């Protein structure tokens, strides 16, 4: 069989759902197994098979609408997507990970690979607003969806399309990255509204991999060296250990190989 | 991005050519290149292209296995080989990149308008 394929609606408004969802998610993501103070490590990507290296999130809309992503297990960041008979990939920075890549909807008609990548920065300009002035929930987890599906038709304009991708990636990737970030869409959901990210949030992307990095090369837990992020309140502080990230912080990105 | 094209000019039948399309700028090497040619009163035809890697070629039916295009990335330019050369392929030829793709399934790369920049168009005639 192929890839992974955790499903997910929009139709449905269960706020549990969602939470059994973000939960199937980190679940194909890792086998855990690998947790560096309750952390669970995603595998390493060196001798990771390919037919191993890519987890399928579907999504479908209230207009019925089925697109299909795919994540890199290694990152947990989302490669490419398809919609309909057309497949649209993230430039591959790297010669390995263009190889890799191919796997991904073999069967798939019409295979694009855009001229840029997946990072914020990047779909920050296309999108023309950025990832502070954004909307995310459920709301324009909905219309980023209608987007998506409508590109491979000419029917959504490059702008709204890295604007639908900034709304993507942070409610899955990022979501399943943070427990705290996951914890955040639940809300704007249950009491049903929709809203921009915080510095809370917004650094707390930034500063993934970084995190990643300075808690696997901690000393028993103790980082050798602070990271500065942001509360709502905007006001920044530093982290000196990995402690308070354990609410935070669902899965880290592998940076080296356990000590003792 | 911007575009220059180079090479074209006289040659006579069964002659070869090179011509080649330096890109100052831009997103060049992240993006797809196409060649396209039209001769006056003739119709607009696809002539060749090339992806970011590039790993992948297409070629006009008439041209296969006789025209090659190449591209270097690190001199930001992309290449047609033009050998062979049949009067049939008397006509000005225009290089065009696509920003927004590295990479098109080819019912895309052979039309003209998937790609938003383009070069001058250096001419080519065939003579015999």
């Amino acid at each position: 069989k192929q890839y992974p394929i955790i499903n997910f609606t929009t139709a449905g408004a269960t706020v549990q759902s969602y939470t059994n969802f973000i939960r199937a998610v980190r679940g194909r993501l890792t086998t855990g197994a690998d947790v560096r103070h309750e952390i669970p490590v995603l595998p390493n990507r060196v001798g990771l098979p390919i037919n191993q290296r890519f987890i399928l999130v579907e999504l479908s809309n209230h207009a019925e609408l089925s697109v299909t992503l795919a994540l890199d297990v290694t990152n947990a960041y989302v490669v490419g997507y398809r919609a309909g008979n057309s497949a649209y990939f993230f430039h591959p920075d790297n010669q390995e990970d263009a190889e890799a890549i191919t796997h991904l909807f073999t069967d798939v008609q019409n295979r694009y690979t855009f001229a840029f990548g997946g990072n914020y920065d990047r779909l920050e300009q296309l999108a023309g607003n950025l990832r502070e002035n954004i909307e995310l929930g459920n709301g324009p987890l909905e219309e980023a969806i209608s987007a998506l599906y409508y590109y491979s038709t000419g029917g959504t304009q490059l702008p709204t399309l890295a604007r639908s991708f900034i709304i993507c990636i942070q409610m899955i990737s990022e979501a399943a990255r943070f427990q705290y970030i996951e914890g955040e869409m639940r809300t704007r959901i249950r009491y049903n509204r929709r809203s921009a990210p915080d510095p809370s949030v917004i650094t707390l992307e930034n500063s993934w991999g970084r995190l990643s990095t300075a808690i696997q090369e901690s000393n028993q837990g103790a980082f050798a060296s602070p990271i500065q992020l942001q509360r709502r309140n905007g006001s920044k502080f530093s982290v000196y250990d990995v402690s308070i990230l354990i609410p935070i912080i669902a899965l880290m990105v592998y940076r080296c190989a356990p000590p003792p | 991005v911007q575009l220059v094209e180079t090479g074209g000019g006289t040659v006579q039948t069964g002659g070869s050519l090179r011509l080649s399309c330096s890109a100052s700028g831009g997103s060049f090497s992240r993006n797809a290149m196409g060649w396209f040619r039209q001769a006056p009163g003739k119709e607009r035809e696809f002539v060749a292209a090339i992806n970011w890697s590039a790993s992948s070629t297409y070629y006009r039916d008439s041209v296969k296995g006789r025209f090659t295009v190449s591209r270097d990335n690190a001199k930001n330019t992309v290449y047609l080989h033009l050998n062979s050369l049949k009067l049939e392929d008397t006509a000005a030829y225009y290089c065009a990149g696509s920003s927004v793709y590295a990479e098109m399934p080819y019912a895309d790369s052979v039309k003209a308008t998937s790609y938003n920049y383009w070069g001058q168009g250096t001419q080519v005639t065939v003579s015999s």
